[PDB]
């Protein structure tokens, strides 16, 4: 575990930082998409009932 | 006016008809015997379209529509206002397209190049003549041809297609579509690959056809080559139009029912027709 | 009759050709494949080598899993029977979730869950193939025209399967995975939206699709017609214009009054093909979201007669 | 010794920074998860 | 958004279609000006600049950087013929043909035209001579199809001009690019591979009568062919289709 | 088991770490999607019922 | 049997190990999906009925 | 019966070994699928009845 | 022979191949017995 | 040697590691099958 | 000494950290399975 | 009868043995499929009746 | 000789081919006898 | 009739023997398929009645 750093002599940081930057963004958007598609967690739609802004 | 290299090529000869009577240019355009023929038919066909617009009573170019004779006229003549103009404009279109191909043959002769271009264009002419001439003559009425109108010819495509159900099930129509989509794929790739070599990253030298071979082998493990790609783009385009013409010449002449019902011949092959389960069991 | 240069008369085979190095990481490139004498009549005979690497493996594995997920659903729909599988092969279909599920991921595996799983593997496979198409050009110092051209096709594909379903609010709007079922979807789409012929961007998309067959027929015939002058060697005709490029230019100038160059015809080519799916994707994105009946929209915009 | 041509010391420097960026990111991530759990539990 | 118009019938699909017409007009202007990098400015038949240059302007110069040290090309640029053209006017008006003043096959005009290309070989990606005689590239062999080497070469007059003694191959593209023909004086010529028919017992050259094979422009080195030499050979042979009389 | 380390003498370490990373990602997403597609294990729809949220 | 190891004189073990890995995984994935399709063996449904997690 | 080994002087073992490997797999899978589709021999549906799992 | 193998190599190769086939055949024979005991097809 | 370039010594050791993987994998597969069988027999 | 150009020592160096990573990942996964089993048994 | 072996001086045994392998396998497949198609010979369907295994 | 097989090579190779043919065709006859005993077609 | 041996001077024996082999297979199979197509000679259905195998 103390040699987890040894990866950087194996993998180029330019490749790794871009690949991880793309990955994390799409994972985050995927989860926000999943929750917005779920009526029990759509925070905009929850607020519409909580404050009765609906109708 | 000339391209800076053009003068050395403007020699006499190569004309098929008329010798030097029409062997001259008009601006950039070569004339020749069939250029005179072309312009006459083109101008007459265009002017009869504008006159048909007067008879129809619209000046919106998207509503102008020249309909063929009704089915009651068979393959005989119709009145000019009621299908006879369409018939003359069809003669003019055929005269113009054929003269244009023959004018291209003369330009090929004067430049000493192969005849591939007028030969390829002759496929488009045969697809046109399939839809306006050969298939209507087989079916026995000019009214099975399409109308000359920007949107009204799409009504003919729709109404002809839905006469046989979903027209996607015509098996030759499926093959034609496959060539049409594959041709458009290959044209995107070929344009991009040549441009990516001539226009590399900023400051780099022009790439060679060795880099072009290398990129596609790296990408997909094969490379058709400089000569293969131009053979392919030609044959994909011509195959698309051949199978398009074939799909229509059979439609309403040897096949009459819903095209979806054709595919039951496979389902009802007797070694598996009765086996339970699946979609058809 | 003379030789038309459509099939080769003589094949020659040298050594295997390993291709340019540039900045290609050569450990990631395979050995060369076998030669095909059949392909040699029409183009090159050599198969391979191929470059793999990281986006390659990602794309090929996700693409395998997409294909395998559909295949198992077809084997299930066949009831595992190898005869029924071949009888009904074009009739099987992995359908998207039903409309009541909206965009929620809660649909059962048989009612649309496997379609989401299949669609996820397709998403990763196609997008990682795009980055692979960008990086293979970068390693050779080439322009990114091929990756930007591929992005135009991805745009239509993303609209069909992802963006428009989200904007319409259900996965039921997406295309089913199946031979006849995506055809039934295509027909049904046009009927629900009131004849897609009267969509002007479907009209444009067809104009560029016909234009692509027009233009590649013209270009392929032109280059074969001048191939007797070495005109197929287009990069050397760009660098050092020969009689091939001049005869090609004067054919079209004398025919139709204007002409391209050897470099500039490939710009016409790329745009004619790119505009097929660019205008196409817009025309689908407008369908149902902005216009629900294109024929009536056509009547209000002066392209169909009023009632 | 290696593929990238980083030195062993350059690897350690970059890794120490990378891990700190990860810990700052995940620290916010925990606070967001705990906040959403307190607001609206998913279990 | 369905049915929502800013004004008139102008909905969001109207905004799209009108925006596209602006983009298309811009793209067509871009495409045409890109295609004016060769052959412009336009000239009168005497060679002076034509008063009408057309509606599109010349694009700004681009520079291509050529591999293997061969310099840079800027286009558009100064673009002389750089050679004599043996043509004379047949009319005082513009737009008529110019007739050859002498022998057009040898003067290199009309379909016999050739361009002052670079007098060096075309190179492959490594910088070797791209096209070589096959004897000079030891791995190569005819792998399928009728091997022409040793066949008699027949003209369109139906008389034998010579025999095939080698194939000149494109090395990177691995394709047959010329046949070398040994004439009845033992000097050889290159024939373009696309101009010949490799029949079962002969090579037929439909462009040339058997006497015209001596007029084929000869290469200066027996082991390489320059781009200038290629154009002279290919032009001369194709000129025969018009100018080879019976 | 003492000589499993000789895997690294035959396979390039980057190709192995990439291929195994790719594998574990696709597998993990597939199982979470299988469970979301399972009415008895979709945690969002479970909690929606448990707390009388719209479900 | 004792000579079976001479297979590695015939086949490049990198290609065999890659080919074997994807063979095993596809086979295992197919068997699990067969059993999930099989109502009497879908463990996710079996537990759902055992614990009344639907209705 | 003794001389059969000379077949390896005719065919490259790599090709034969791969070809028979693919043959045996595709044949075996085909047979198991014929059995799973045969109701009298589908072991999954047999054991479902034998243990009354159909309810 | 057109594999380039010496005869000695082909004899060696065949001994391994057939020993594999005997092992594969043995498992198959047991498998058919077990299935025939479980559920005869004749 | 043979067709690859591995020697007898190299191949005979590699095979032992391969078979160590085979039996370990197979042993877990036996345990998995027996556990599933005890839970839900398929014969 | 092998195809990869790694030494017998480099191959042991990298394997030691690979197993360090594997055991951590699987330990977290084991904890995740046990938590979910306690929450909602699938057997 | 004595000279039929001269066929090996005409046809190269590699091509012959491949072509013969395909031929004989596809012929066997024809016959078994004809028998499975035949009510009096479909051995699986016969065994089902003989042991009452259906319904 | 199109294949280059010497007369001795062809007289050898044929003998092994025939040996396999007789073995294969013998096993086929045993199979036919058993299936005839099960269910005579003639 | 003696000079029929001259055929082998004109037609390559390989390219004749291939043509004969394909021809004889096709002719034999065509006849067997025609015989099965007639109940008068379908030896399977003659046997089915004779041995009362479908009743
Ligand atoms: C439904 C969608 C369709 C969609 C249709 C398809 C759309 C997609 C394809 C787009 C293709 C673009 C074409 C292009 O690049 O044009 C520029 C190029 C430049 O040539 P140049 O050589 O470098 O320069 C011109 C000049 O030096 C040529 O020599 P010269 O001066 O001696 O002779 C003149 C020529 C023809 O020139 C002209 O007609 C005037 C310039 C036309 C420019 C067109 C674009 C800009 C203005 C557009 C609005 C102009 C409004 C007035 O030769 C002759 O005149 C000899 C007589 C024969 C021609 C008789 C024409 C009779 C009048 C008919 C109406 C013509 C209208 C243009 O060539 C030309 O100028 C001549 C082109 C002639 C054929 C054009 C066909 C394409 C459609 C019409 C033009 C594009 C706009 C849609
Ligand atoms: C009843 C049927 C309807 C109809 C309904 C539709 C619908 C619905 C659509 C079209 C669309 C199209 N129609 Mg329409 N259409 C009809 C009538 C026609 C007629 C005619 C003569 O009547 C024509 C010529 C056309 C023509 C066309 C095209 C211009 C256009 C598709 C462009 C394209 O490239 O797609 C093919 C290209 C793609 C789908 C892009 C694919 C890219 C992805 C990334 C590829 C992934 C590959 C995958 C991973 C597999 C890999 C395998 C490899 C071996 C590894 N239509 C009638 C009116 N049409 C489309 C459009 O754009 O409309 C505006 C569309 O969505
Ligand atoms: C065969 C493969 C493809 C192909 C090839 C092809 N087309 C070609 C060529 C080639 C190789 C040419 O050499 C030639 C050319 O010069 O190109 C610039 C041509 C050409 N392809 C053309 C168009 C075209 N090609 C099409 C298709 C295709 N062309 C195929 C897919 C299509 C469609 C709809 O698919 C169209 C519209 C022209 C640009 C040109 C032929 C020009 C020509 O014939 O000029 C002389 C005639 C005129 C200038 C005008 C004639 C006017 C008529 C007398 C009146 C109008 C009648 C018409 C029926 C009305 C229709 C109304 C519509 C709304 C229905
Ligand atoms: C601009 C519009 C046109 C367009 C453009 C276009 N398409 C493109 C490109 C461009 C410019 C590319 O660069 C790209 C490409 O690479 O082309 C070669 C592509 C491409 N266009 C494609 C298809 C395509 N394009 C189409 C259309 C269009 N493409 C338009 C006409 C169409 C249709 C329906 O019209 C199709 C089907 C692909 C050929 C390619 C994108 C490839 C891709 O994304 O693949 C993803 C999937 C995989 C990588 C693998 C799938 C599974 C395989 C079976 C591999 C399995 C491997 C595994 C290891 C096997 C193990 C087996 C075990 C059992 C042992
Ligand atoms: C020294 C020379 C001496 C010459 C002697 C005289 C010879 C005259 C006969 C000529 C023989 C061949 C005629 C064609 C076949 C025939 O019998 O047709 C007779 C049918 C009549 O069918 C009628 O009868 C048909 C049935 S049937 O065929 O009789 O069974 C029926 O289907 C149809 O509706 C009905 O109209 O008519 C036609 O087929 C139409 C011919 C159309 C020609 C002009 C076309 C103009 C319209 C637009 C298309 C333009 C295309 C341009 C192409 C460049
Ligand atoms: C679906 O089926 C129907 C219902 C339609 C019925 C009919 C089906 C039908 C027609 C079936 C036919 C089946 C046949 C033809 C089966 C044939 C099977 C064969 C050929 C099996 C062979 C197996 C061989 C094996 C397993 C050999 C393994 C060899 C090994 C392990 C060792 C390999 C050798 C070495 C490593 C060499 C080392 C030495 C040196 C010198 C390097
Ligand atoms: C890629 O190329 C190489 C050469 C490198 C090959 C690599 C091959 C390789 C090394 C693969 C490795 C694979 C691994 C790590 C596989 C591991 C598999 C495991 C651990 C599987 C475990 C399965 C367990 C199962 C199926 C258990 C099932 C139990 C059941 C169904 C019943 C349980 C009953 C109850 C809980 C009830 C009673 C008890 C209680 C508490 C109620
Ligand atoms: C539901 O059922 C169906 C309807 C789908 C029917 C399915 C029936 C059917 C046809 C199943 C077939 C299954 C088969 C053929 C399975 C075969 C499996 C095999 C061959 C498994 C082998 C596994 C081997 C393993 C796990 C080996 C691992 C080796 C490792 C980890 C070490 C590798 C060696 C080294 C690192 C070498 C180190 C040394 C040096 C000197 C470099
Ligand atoms: C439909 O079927 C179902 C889905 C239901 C069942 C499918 C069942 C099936 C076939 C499962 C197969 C499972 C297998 C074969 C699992 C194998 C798992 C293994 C071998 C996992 C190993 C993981 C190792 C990890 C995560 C870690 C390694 C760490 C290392 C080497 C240290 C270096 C790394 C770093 C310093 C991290 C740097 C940071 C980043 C972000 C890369
Ligand atoms: C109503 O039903 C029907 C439609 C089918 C009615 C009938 C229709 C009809 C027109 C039928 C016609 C049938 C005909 C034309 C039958 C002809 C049959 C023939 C051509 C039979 C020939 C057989 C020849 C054989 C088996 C020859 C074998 C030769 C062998 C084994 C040796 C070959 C020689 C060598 C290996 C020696 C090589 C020598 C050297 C020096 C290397
Ligand atoms: C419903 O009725 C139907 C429609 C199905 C009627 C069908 C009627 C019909 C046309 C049937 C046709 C059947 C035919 C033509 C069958 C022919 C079968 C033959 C010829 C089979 C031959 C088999 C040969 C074998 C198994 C030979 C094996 C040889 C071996 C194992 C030895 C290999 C080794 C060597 C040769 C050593 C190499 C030597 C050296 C020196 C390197
Ligand atoms: C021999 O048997 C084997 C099992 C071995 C193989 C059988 C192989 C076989 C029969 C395969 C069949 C494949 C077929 C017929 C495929 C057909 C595909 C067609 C026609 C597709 C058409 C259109 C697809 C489109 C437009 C898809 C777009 C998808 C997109 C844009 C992805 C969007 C992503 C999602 C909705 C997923 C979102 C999920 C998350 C987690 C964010
Ligand atoms: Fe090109």
């Amino acid at each position: 575990m103390s040699k987890f750093y040894k990866i950087w002599m194996i993998f180029d940081p330019r490749r790794v930082f871009v690949a991880q930057g793309v990955f994390l963004f799409l994972l985050a958007v995927m989860i926000h998409l999943i929750l917005l598609s779920t009526p029990s967690y759509n925070w905009l739609e929850i607020s519409a009932a909580k404050y009765n802004r609906v109708a | 006016a000339l391209l800076s290299f053009e003068r050395k090529y403007r020699v006499p000869g190569g004309t098929l008809v008329g010798g030097n009577l029409f062997d001259f240019w008009v601006g950039p355009f070569y004339v020749g015997f069939f250029g005179v023929a072309t312009f006459f038919f083109a101008a007459l066909g265009i002017i009869l379209i504008a006159w048909s617009a007067v008879l129809q009573g619209t000046w919106n170019p998207q509503l102008i529509s020249v309909y063929p004779p009704a089915l009651e006229y068979g393959l005989g003549g119709a009145p000019l206002a009621k299908g006879g103009l369409w018939q003359i404009i069809t003669i003019c279109a055929t005269g113009a397209f054929v003269s244009w191909a023959l004018r291209e043959v003369e330009i090929c002769r004067k430049l000493g190049i192969g005849y591939h271009i007028p030969f390829a264009f002759a496929f488009a002419i045969l697809a046109y003549l399939t839809l306006v001439l050969f298939r209507p003559v087989m079916m026995g009425a000019w009214g099975y041809a399409f109308p000359y109108g920007i949107w009204t010819h799409l009504d003919w495509v729709s109404n002809t297609g839905y006469t046989y159900g979903n027209f996607h099930y015509n098996p030759a129509h499926m093959i034609a579509i496959s060539f049409f989509f594959t041709n458009a794929l290959a044209l995107a790739l070929h344009g991009a690959l040549v441009l990516s070599a001539a226009n590399p990253e900023k400051g780099k030298e022009m790439r060679t056809p060795d880099h072009e071979d290398t990129f596609f082998r790296d990408l997909v493990g094969y490379s058709i080559g400089t000569l293969g790609i131009h053979r392919l783009g030609l044959l994909l385009s011509l195959s698309a139009v051949f199978f398009s013409a074939l799909c229509m010449i059979i439609t309403g002449t040897i096949w009459f029912d819903q095209w979806v019902d054709w595919w039951q011949w496979w389902v009802k092959l007797p070694w598996w027709a009765n086996i339970p389960g699946g979609i058809n069991g | 009759a003379e030789y038309q240069n459509i099939f080769s008369q003589v094949q020659v085979r040298g050594p295997a050709d390993l291709g340019m190095t540039e900045d290609v990481n050569l450990a990631n490139r395979s050995g060369v494949g076998p030669f095909s004498t059949l392909l040699g009549w029409f183009g090159n005979a050599q198969l391979g080598p191929i470059y793999l690497g990281s986006l390659g493996v990602l794309s090929l594995f996700s693409g395998l899993m997409w294909f395998f997920t559909i295949g198992i659903w077809f084997w299930y729909q066949a009831g595992w029977n190898p005869a029924v599988f071949l009888r009904d092969l074009f009739f099987f279909s992995l359908e998207p979730p039903a409309p009541e599920y909206g965009l929620s991921f809660a649909a059962p595996l048989k009612e649309g869950g496997l379609w989401l799983i299949a669609s996820f593997f397709m998403f990763v496979a196609v997008w990682s193939w795009w980055g692979r198409t960008y990086l293979r050009a970068q390693a050779l110092g080439m322009g990114k025209h091929t990756a930007w051209a591929f992005l135009s096709a991805i745009w239509l594909w993303m609209v069909l399967g992802f963006i428009r379903p989200i904007l319409m609010g259900s996965w039921s709007e997406a295309v089913p995975y199946g031979i006849f079922s995506h055809l039934d979807w295509t027909n049904n789409f046009s009927l629900v939206h009131g004849n897609l012929f009267y969509n002007p961007f479907h009209g444009l998309s067809i104009a560029f699709l016909y234009g692509s067959a027009l233009l590649f027929a013209m270009h392929g015939a032109t280059i074969l017609a001048v191939s007797r002058f070495g005109g197929e060697r287009e990069l050397e005709q760009i660098a050092d214009r020969g009689t091939a490029a001049e005869r090609a230019a004067l054919f079209w100038r004398w025919t139709m009054g204007f002409n391209a160059t050897m470099e500039g015809i490939h710009r016409w080519a790329i745009w004619m093909a790119v505009l097929v799916t660019l205008t196409g994707g817009i025309g689908i994105l407008l369908s149902g979201t902005v216009v629900d009946n294109w024929y009536v929209w056509g009547q209000n915009h002066g392209m169909a007669p009023l009632n | 010794l290696g593929y990238t041509g980083l030195t062993d010391e350059q690897a350690q420097e970059l890794h120490s920074v990378y891990m700190s960026g990860l810990w700052l990111f995940s620290a916010v991530a925990i606070v967001a998860h705990l906040a959403v759990y307190i607001w609206r539990p998913w279990f | 958004m369905v049915g929502v118009t800013a004004f008139g019938n102008f909905d969001l699909a109207s905004l799209a279609i009108y925006s596209f017409w602006i983009f298309l007009a811009g793209l067509i202007y871009y495409l045409q000006t890109e295609n004016m990098r060769e052959g412009y400015p336009l000239e009168n038949e005497d060679g002076t600049p034509a008063a009408n240059q057309g509606p599109f302007p010349l694009p700004k110069p681009k520079t291509f950087i050529l591999p293997h040290g061969r310099g840079t090309l800027t286009v558009p640029g100064p673009e002389s013929e750089d050679r004599p053209i043996a043509l004379a006017r047949t009319a005082v008006s513009e737009g008529f043909p110019h007739a050859p003043t002498g022998d057009p096959m040898k003067d290199g005009v009309g379909p016999a035209s050739w361009v002052a290309r670079r007098d060096l070989p075309e190179l492959d990606g490594h910088g070797h001579n791209k096209i070589k005689p096959m004897k000079a590239a030891a791995g190569f062999h005819v792998s399928a199809g009728k091997n022409p080497i040793g066949l008699p070469v027949r003209g369109c007059d139906l008389e034998i001009a010579g025999k095939v003694v080698d194939i000149w191959v494109d090395i990177p593209e691995q394709m047959a690019r010329f046949l070398e023909v040994e004439l009845k004086d033992g000097s050889t010529r290159l024939l373009p591979m696309q101009m010949v028919k490799v029949q079962s017992n002969r090579v037929h050259v439909n462009a040339l009568s058997s006497d015209l094979f001596a007029g084929i422009p000869t290469i200066k080195s027996p082991t390489e062919v320059t781009l200038l030499e290629e154009d002279k050979i290919c032009g001369y042979v194709a000129g025969g289709l018009m100018y080879a009389a019976p």
